């Protein structure tokens, strides 16, 4: 969506 | 990456590969980066230093392999190649070894998050994990130091970091391990990082965040035992960072 840094999906 | 596994970008999902056109037909790979904000890779200076002509440069975003697509994939353009004033390579370490890449697509935009492409944390000021930590680095780089060639899909593998102490004993590299530098190595020296690995990240785990703490910059031979691979303490540049970076 938009970004979370660090986040693995 | 000598040992290590074979992955796709989801598990990397802010690994950036960094390529150079030739006037000539073909586009070689020079490093890797890192994402940090929609606009910004960050990397390192001496896989640029030798060559800072911009414009020559591609960057894609969302790659799991090295000369073929992935569907998702960003190709852009290099709007801004700042390196670091006081870059320095003696015989093994370089210094300040740090670079910034603004990046701007062929329509005028930056990175768009997606399942393949997504930031990295920094850390806050001079904060860095503990050494023992175990961290894990990605890159295209070789896989033996005698290949002449690189992989076609992604590795990643796993180093624990190391103090300075140990890192600055004779037998490893003495005093060419500055306090804006990091070490990391495996126990048992089986897999470490190498040539074609420079300007990727050494994420590790910090206060709940998956944190860029270093980005890959030299080391004597691959996976050589007391020859830990030195990385750029990002912890250390963020003042640097801060006064380049701006908006989304
Ligand atoms: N042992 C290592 N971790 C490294 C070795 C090198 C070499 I040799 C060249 C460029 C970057 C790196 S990192």
């Amino acid at each position: 969506l938009k970004f979370q840094c660090g986040q693995k999906t | 990456i000598i040992g290590g596994e074979f992955t796709t970008i989801e598990n990397q999902p802010w690994f950036a590969a960094i390529y150079r056109r030739h006037r000539g037909g073909s586009v070689t790979y020079v490093c890797g980066g890192s994402l940090m904000s929609p606009c910004w890779v960050i990397s390192a200076t001496h896989c640029f230093i030798d060559y800072p002509k911009k414009e020559d440069y591609i960057v894609y975003l969302g790659r799991s392999r090295l000369n073929s697509n992935t569907q998702g994939e960003m190709k852009f353009e290099v709007e801004n190649l700042i390196l670091h004033k006081d870059y320095s390579a003696d015989t093994l370490a370089h210094h300040n070894d740090i670079a910034l890449l603004k990046i701007r697509s062929k329509e005028g935009r930056c990175a768009q998050p997606s399942r393949t492409i997504q930031t990295i944390c920094l850390p806050s000021m001079y904060n860095d994990p503990q050494f023992g930590t175990s961290c894990e680095i990605t890159g295209f780089g070789k896989e033996a130091s005698t290949d002449y060639l690189y992989p076609e899909q992604l590795k990643m593998t796993v180093v624990k970091l190391i103090s300075h102490r140990e890192c600055q004993q004779p037998h490893y590299y003495g005093s060419e391990v500055t306090t804006k530098m990091l070490c990391a190595a495996d126990p048992q020296w089986k897999t470490d990082s190498c040539q074609g690995d420079s300007g990727g990240p050494l994420v590790c785990s910090l206060q709940g965040r998956m944190t860029l703490t270093g980005i890959v910059s030299w080391g004597r031979g691959c996976a050589l035992k007391d020859k830990p691979g030195v990385y750029t303490r990002v912890s250390h540049f963020l003042p640097w960072i801060r006064s380049h970076t701006k908006e989304e």
